[PDB]
């Protein structure tokens, strides 16, 4: 009633004091969410989150606000798959749990892609993915496995189809493994980027000139490329790699940093 | 799920809390 006003007149003053348009997108979708779902407990969900996002003049805090209360709100609006509930609970568990922010955002973002999709198959590779990052106590290996799970959930919002959604938990539960193993964050970026041209339908030419090793991938249409991007880039922040991303026409170059 | 659902919310304010 009272929340059903405010929380829409927050999410407009949201828009007009941040610039930036993924907050813009959140504010409007927690209150489309909310209107959506007529529990009073996902109502004082959102309301609570876009009041935090005024009264804040961080945007990264802000944001993070907004994407944990847009995720727990579209699973508990109407019914969804026991695999999204559970899929939002461990995410929202991990981030609870640790102090390290990056943690934080990677859980949030792979489980709200993954809420996106309607493909089972896509959920249960997101979900086993948290389950194992959940069990590890190490903080660096739950990195690595939430860039893998976060770069597979996009490849699944951003249409692959099944097969090539196979092939990427393939490379999902290799990085895994070889993350498990004490292989170099390096290695885990390169990995990232294969399941990216591999579940994208392009190609890649690995060159190797010294220590430095530089990715050439071709096909990808120029809108394309923003997945790709924010794929790569989200990974290699998460675990410690700088890389370097040029463009062509329709050739992007990444090299990783050693 | 309705009990999977609350506790989502549980553990989202408790977050949305911790990161304000």
């Amino acid at each position: 009633g009272s929340l059903r006003e405010e929380i829409r007149k927050l999410a407009e003053q949201l828009s007009e004091k941040y610039k930036d348009e993924e907050i813009r997108e959140l504010a409007r979708e927690a209150a489309e969410l909310a209107e959506e779902s007529d529990d009073p407990e996902v109502l004082e969900l959102a309301y609570e989150a876009l009041k935090k996002g005024l009264e804040l003049e961080d945007e990264e805090k802000v944001k993070l606000i907004l994407l944990a209360a847009v995720l727990a709100a579209r699973v508990a609006r109407g019914e969804v798959p026991e695999e999204k509930l559970e899929i939002a609970l461990k995410a929202l568990e991990l981030a609870e749990a640790s102090e390290d922010e990056r943690i934080i955002r990677g859980a949030l973002r792979a489980a709200l892609a993954a809420a996106r999709t309607d493909d089972p198959l896509a959920l249960e590779v997101v979900l086993e993915a948290l389950e194992r990052a959940q069990a590890s106590e190490d903080e660096r290996l739950i990195r690595a496995i939430l860039a893998a799970a976060y770069a597979f959930a996009l490849l699944a919002v951003a249409g692959a189809s099944a097969e090539r959604l196979k092939e990427a938990e393939a490379i999902v539960k290799e990085l895994i493994a070889a993350a498990e193993k004490g292989a170099s964050p390096q290695e885990l970026v390169l990995l990232v980027i294969e399941m990216m041209v591999k579940g994208m339908g392009v190609t890649m030419e690995t060159h190797r000139s010294g220590n430095e090793v530089k990715v050439v991938i071709k096909g990808l249409h120029e809108s394309q490329q923003e997945v790709l991007l924010e794929a790569v880039l989200f990974a290699a922040e998460l675990m410690g790699v700088r890389v370097r991303i040029r463009f062509k026409g329709d050739t992007v170059t990444i090299v990783v940093r050693e | 799920k309705k009990e999977l659902a609350k506790e989502v919310i549980e553990t989202a304010k408790k977050l949305i809390e911790k990161l304000a």
